[PDB]
């Protein structure tokens, strides 16, 4: 039978503004393996995204990291867009960073 | 502990996909180039103690199988009531200082495995699996290489390799960590997260703390690799908008030799005045 895919999104290194980093989506649990997965950027998708190869956990699941190297500023929203035949609908997943305290 | 992974895709007759990959222990070694049918080395170290015509051979050898795997699929498939589109993985490999191991599936369940010196299927797999060993242990002499190769010529291999590249498995390199809020609380409370980022190897020690004593409310995430060879981890709790004072992460590593990584929710994160 068919598992849906888990979606897990994090950066290499501490949000800071104007320094590089790594954005990370780490998707893992789902079967078959066919898979759209895309990094976006305010809404837009990046282009130039890498991602390991494809391999698959004790219980043949499938698993995948997917990566680019990335500068995050005040404004920048970033996510996870991932589509499978096991989803209705394409799940994004955010990358929960905390941009400090509100209230100056 | 050294093993290959095997993805082959049937989406119709005509139409396939193989991706295959060795593993030593958890760096991925080597990969298959469908086209041109070569092992691909990863590193420089990848190819051990083998020369140039062990490869060739054990590139022809694995070029003869999968051929040999992929028209026998599609030429009985019909006979193993395999409905396209359909899936099979396989993963073997060894280890020692001992155990081997050559599993097969279909469509993401455990169809058959190999037992020392032939193909038994899993009972659950029913008739169709016990068709497909009839198929596999066709050819006795071809279940011999096959045990060959997982007692022989996998611990063999481990030897060359898992001792030329001893060094980076036994890396040490230390984590960085930070503090965040985290989304989705409960009314009135806040998710503390703790990120532990950049360690290897994969062993490590993370709990939220309250001076001495650990809490034990700790939601340890799952261990996510990261392309650069290293691991992170999300370590949160969850706490009563109030009752977040006083409240730090410690983080244990085998790279930090007691010296562990003690970070306070502080400052902003609070916020102060
Ligand atoms: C890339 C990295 C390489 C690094 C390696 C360097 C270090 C090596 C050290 C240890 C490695 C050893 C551990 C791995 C041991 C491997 C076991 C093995 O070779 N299994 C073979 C046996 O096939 P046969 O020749 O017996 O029978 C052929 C068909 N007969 C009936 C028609 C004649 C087979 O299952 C897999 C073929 C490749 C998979 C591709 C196809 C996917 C579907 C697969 C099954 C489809 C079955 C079809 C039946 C019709
Ligand atoms: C490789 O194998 C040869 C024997 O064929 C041996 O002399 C050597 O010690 C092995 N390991 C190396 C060269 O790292």
């Amino acid at each position: 039978i068919q598992r849906t895919p888990k979606i897990q999104v994090y950066s290499r290194h501490p949000a800071e503004n104007g320094k590089s980093n790594f954005l990370n989506c780490y998707v893992s649990g789902f079967h078959p393996s066919d898979i759209e997965v895309d990094l976006l950027k305010n809404g837009e998708r990046i282009e130039k995204v890498e991602h390991s190869d494809l391999s698959f956990s004790k219980d043949w699941s499938f698993y995948l990291l997917y990566y680019t190297e990335f500068t995050p500023t005040e404004k920048d929203e970033y996510a996870c867009r991932v589509n499978h035949v096991t989803l209705s609908q394409p799940k994004i997943v955010k990358w929960d960073r905390d941009m400090g305290s509100l209230v100056p | 502990s050294f093993h290959v992974i095997w993805i082959a895709s049937f989406y119709n007759h005509s139409w396939k996909q193989n991706l295959v990959s060795g593993w030593l222990s958890d760096l991925q070694t080597h990969t298959w180039d469908s086209n041109s049918s070569t092992i691909v080395f990863l590193w420089p170290w990848s190819r051990g103690n083998f020369s140039n015509e062990e490869w060739k051979e054990l590139e022809t050898l694995f070029r003869i199988r999968t051929i040999r795997s992929f028209e026998g699929i599609r030429r009985y498939a019909h006979e193993l009531q395999f409905e396209y589109p359909f899936e099979i993985q396989v993963t073997g490999g060894c280890e020692l200082h001992s155990g081997s191991f050559l599993q097969l599936a279909y469509q993401g369940s455990d169809f058959v495995s190999f037992q020392n010196n032939s193909w038994l299927p899993y009972p659950v797999a029913g008739n169709m699996a016990k068709h497909f060993c009839k198929v596999l242990n066709q050819n006795q002499h071809e279940n011999d290489i096959t045990h060959n190769l997982l007692s022989d010529t996998c611990p063999r291999f481990i030897l060359g390799l898992l001792d030329a590249g001893k060094a980076h498995l036994q890396r040490q390199v230390k984590p960085e960590a930070w503090l965040s809020h985290g989304p989705s609380p409960g009314p009135g409370h806040l998710q503390l997260v703790c990120h532990v980022s950049g360690f290897y190897p994969k062993p490590v020690w993370v709990m939220w703390m309250r001076g001495e004593q650990e809490q034990q409310g700790t939601q340890r995430g799952d261990i996510l690799p990261s392309a650069d060879g290293t691991w992170y981890l999300r370590a949160t709790l969850e706490v009563a908008a109030g009752e977040a004072a006083d409240l730090s992460c410690r983080v244990k590593h085998s790279s930090l030799e007691g010296q562990d990584i003690v970070l306070y929710w502080e400052g902003s994160l609070v916020p102060r005045g």
